[PDB]
């Protein structure tokens, strides 16, 4: 019911403002809290009554409300800050607590390693069983954000596509996978298939054919 | 008409940080209140805890943050329950949340006892007017709806048009003040309300205080007595579990003395014990010890003593 | 601290019961809520209860199926979940609810997982990813296994350097697939054996798979 | 000349176990001292904390263990800063470390006010001579450099040849003694210095004490008053964060009373608050509560009250 933009960016030492838009029945009329979702943890309270810090939180954090909107300033950006930030208040039309959808703030203190991509064709075993899977393995990329396009010769494919969300690796770089399901006949009828991976606006595209090795 | 004893729970507050005050009656009930009173040979009648439901929106948020109209209107229901209880010949004990309930219990009493007087034991004077403190202070603001000289400076909040000022400035004595706003300070002075601040107790003594107090209340005629004891009157080391703990307050000894004295007039008609808030305690010990103190006050006011009582003609 | 539990995999139409064990003795004096997080979506407040359990409030999303309770004697909050769907699949979190100028949640728990998937327990079809930069990457595809996890070794952990196993994809069906991959030098292929041993302990399913289809 | 108020930090000590006493001014500054005073309608002038650097070796070890010459000489710099502050028409508050600063602040005052008198609030008499206690005691030994009858028994330590005894035995009254060495005990007796020990307060009362005190100081003529309040005078439960906590001391009530009384003469010229040592606290709470108490003392001495003050003519 509250709108906050989805993502934010900076290098350690800089500063941002996450904005929270709502209405009359909530922000125009009620107080706003700010909660930090450290990845893979339950969220923690940062700010109530629009700007009231909680203990041990540094003054780097600042909140502010004006009529129908609110905003979380964060300065002197640090690693271990990067996480999901949600605004929250009470809406007096529906009689509930509401949150924003969240904003993911990544702190880029590591270099833009584009992804290493390995693409495998369908196995003998699988084709023998009347099935076909193409496997696209994406690794050692930074930051942890990518977008995937499969293409049968020159035509785009979105049907039978399963893509994982990026994950962190041993080295604090990221790894993802994408799977294309075909009939054996679709696999054998096309000259080639290609997984096209785009990272920070730049593409990597690996290609396989039914002709062996 | 103080022949027996009525116990009435009134868990009222405005919410916000001081919302654990609504849990006070249970805490005192859980300090073994009724045993004591029963074992002080009193015929007791337990009238239970009152419904406290906000007006006119009983959704979640209002429960956490209550509006003034909701309190004023829960006091009306209280004055009625106090009134009937007096009418049937009982002494009223009202276990409280915030000191605002005093509005409903004094209004109730006044009704069947219009010559009553008041001893307000408290660190505060709770005598701000609606235009002198914030929306939030209604607990620290209830005496300007009862006093009859303040109505020129007191506006008609909805929920409060039933309140009919049932005390003159010369019928209330304060014991134990140490935290008084300038607005309050001027009122005390300007309308010649007598009071004994922690300074006057350092000087005079709790003995001479009570002496001077009774002379000013019941000195030339017997009246029914309304003890509105606020728990933050006791020094915070004795009573830690409360919303506005102010340092330098009554010792245990001073507080029982006051109770002991009120009982000894045998004129006590109704008693309020308020601002007991267990959410604010450092431990269960602290919550428990505060309510234990609150059970002693009442017990004393109703005949408990530190040197014996009761009946015996012992065997061999 | 707040600590939730008794999450798990439940079949659609199914029931389940959460606990939240609070530490504070002031737990009984304070509203607590339940907020859930659908996997990588936002936060949705689900239910809230009063210090005494005289008042319960529910979200339209979960009303009449879910029932919030507490036992102050046991310093525990509960959530009874009935008629569960895919769309209830979320991490569920207890929290303390308190007031000041407005309302804030100041104390929270670690969470507990509820997965509500139609899919029944099974083992996977394993298929080799043969090889065709001087080094080569070869692997095994672990296809349609329910539920998680699968535990994978190449030459029983003896092959360790350069082994890369991805996080599995949860398919539209509710069935999982993952890819296993090791990087080796091209000289090495013929002389030494390549097998990805795989384990689906749930199904007590173990598959050893040989990877030689380079055809060159 | 006490028309406005000066705040001077003097973080002095001899080191050893009692070296966290140098951190006292910050602790009190951090108890919101200046707010209070500002919000007591006082024109304030904050003269900062003084340099305290050992003489003549400012290497590490001396900083941890300071020599007497270093203190005597930092008091000279203090008397000068006190002197000028009085000369420009200010009441001196000196936030302290050890009670030795009293040497520089009384010497400073005396200088522009030679008819001054002293109220020494303290569990100790701090009146040993250099030959009656150890090198370490200079905090518990400062009054034998000021009194003018002790110079026959007081030797010339380097750093101390500037001190010019500016008080007769009949110008200082002690309140609150309970820990007095035989050397001290004899001196009090032998030179007829009047004092009110915790025993005399149990007997007489803090009310009668202050009555008797003023008669002996300002009874037949008005003089400027120098309150040297030592924090270990308060019973340790109230003031735990201090170097020599002695049990059986002033209640909060007694202590504010003393302050309240000094203010009420409107003669107060300079005030010392000393022996506040946060390193010695069981917690941050204990450190904070001790400094909170110390802010109350000053506040009271400069017009704070427990029953109201200030100005209002309220609205409707
Ligand atoms: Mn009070
Ligand atoms: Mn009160
Ligand atoms: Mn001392
Ligand atoms: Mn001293």
């Amino acid at each position: 019911v509250l709108t906050q933009p989805p993502s934010v960016s900076a290098a350690p030492g800089q500063k941002v403002a996450v904005s929270c838009s709502g209405s009359s029945s909530n922000i125009g009329s009620h107080y706003v809290s700010w909660y930090q979702q450290l990845p893979g943890t339950a969220p923690k309270l940062l700010i109530y009554d629009n700007s009231e810090r909680t203990s041990g939180i540094p003054d780097r954090f600042s909140g502010s409300k004006s009529g129908t909107s609110a905003t979380l300033g964060i300065t002197g950006l640090q690693t271990g800050d990067e996480a999901d930030y949600y605004c929250g208040t009470w809406d007096e039309l529906t009689s509930n607590l509401v949150f924003g959808g969240g904003t993911r703030l990544t702190v880029l203190g590591q270099p833009k390693a584009a992804p290493s991509v390995t693409l495998f064709p369908p196995s003998s075993e699988e084709l023998q069983a009347n099935k076909a899977t193409l496997v696209c393995l994406i690794s050692d990329f930074y930051p942890g954000a990518v977008t995937v396009a499969w293409k049968a010769d020159s035509s785009p494919v979105k049907a039978g596509v399963e893509t994982t969300t990026p994950s962190k690796q041993s080295n604090n770089k990221y790894a993802a996978s994408s799977y294309l399901s075909l009939t054996p006949e679709q696999w054998k009828s096309h000259r080639s298939y290609s997984c096209q991976v785009t990272h920070e606006g730049s593409t990597v595209e690996k290609t396989v054919a039914p002709t062996e090795c | 008409m103080v022949h027996s004893v009525a116990v009435i729970g009134a868990p009222f507050s405005q919410g916000q940080k001081r919302k654990g005050v609504e849990h006070g009656p249970a805490a005192i009930r859980e300090a073994g209140l009724m045993k004591r009173l029963s074992s002080l040979g009193c015929h007791l009648k337990d009238f239970g805890d009152l419904s406290f439901t906000p007006v006119p929106k009983d959704d979640l948020y209002n429960n956490l943050i209550v509006n003034p109209r909701s309190v004023g209107l829960a006091n009306q229901e209280l004055a009625e329950v106090v009134s009937r209880a007096v009418s049937d010949g009982y002494s009223c004990v009202t276990l409280g949340g915030d000191h605002s309930l005093a509005i409903g219990t004094i209004s109730g009493h006044a009704r069947h006892c219009p010559d009553l007087c008041v001893v307000w034991v408290d660190a505060h004077a709770d005598i701000n007017t609606p235009l002198t403190t914030s929306s939030g202070n209604l607990h620290g603001q209830p005496v300007s709806f009862l006093l009859r000289e303040l109505q020129d400076k007191v506006p008609q909040l909805p929920g409060f048009s039933w309140i009919k000022p049932c005390i003159s400035s010369a019928s209330i004595v304060y014991i134990g003040l140490r935290d008084v706003d300038p607005p309050e300070h001027f009122i005390l002075k300007n309308y010649d309300i007598q009071y004994f601040s922690m300074r006057d107790i350092d000087r005079l003594g709790i003995q001479k205080v009570m002496e001077r107090t009774f002379d000013l209340l019941i000195g030339k005629r017997q009246r029914p007595i309304h003890l509105s004891f606020d728990i933050d009157a006791f020094d915070p080391t004795l009573a830690p579990a409360t919303g506005t703990p102010v340092v330098g307050g009554l010792t245990y000894r001073e507080g029982m003395y006051i109770a002991e004295e009120i009982h000894n007039t045998g004129l006590l008609s109704a008693l309020d014990l308020v601002e007991v808030n267990p959410q604010l305690a450092t431990s269960e010990e602290e919550a428990k010890t505060t309510a234990n103190l609150a059970v002693d006050v009442i017990a004393s006011s109703f005949g408990q003593t530190r040197e014996g009582g009761h009946i015996v003609y012992d065997q061999l | 601290q707040l600590l939730e539990s008794g999450g798990g995999l439940v079949r659609p139409g199914g029931s389940l019961r959460l606990s939240c064990a609070a530490s504070e003795f002031t737990f009984r004096y304070d509203y607590h809520v339940w907020v859930r997080q659908a996997p990588g979506k936002g936060l949705e407040w689900v239910s809230a209860i009063s210090g005494s359990g005289g008042s319960t409030y529910y979200a339209d999303s979960v009303k009449s199926r879910f029932t919030i309770s507490r036992d102050n004697s046991k310093n525990t909050l509960y959530l009874q979940m009935n008629s569960l769907r895919a769309e209830d699949t979320a991490v569920y979190y207890c929290a303390r609810l308190r007031a000041d100028l407005g309302l804030y949640m100041d104390l929270w728990g670690r969470g507990t997982l509820v997965t509500v998937s139609s899919a029944s327990t099974k083992g996977p079809s394993v298929f080799p990813l043969a090889p065709s930069g001087g080094t080569a990457a070869l692997g095994c595809l672990v296809k349609d296994y329910f539920p998680e996890p699968v535990t994978v070794s190449w030459n029983s952990g003896a092959l360790t350097s350069g082994v890369h196993t991805f996080p599995a994809v949860l398919q539209s069906s509710g069935l999982y697939s993952l890819s296993s991959v090791v990087t080796v030098p091209s000289s090495s292929l013929g002389t030494q054996t390549y097998i990805c041993n795989v384990n689906h302990k749930p199904s007590n399913t173990k598959v050893d798979k040989r990877v030689e289809p380079k055809s060159c």
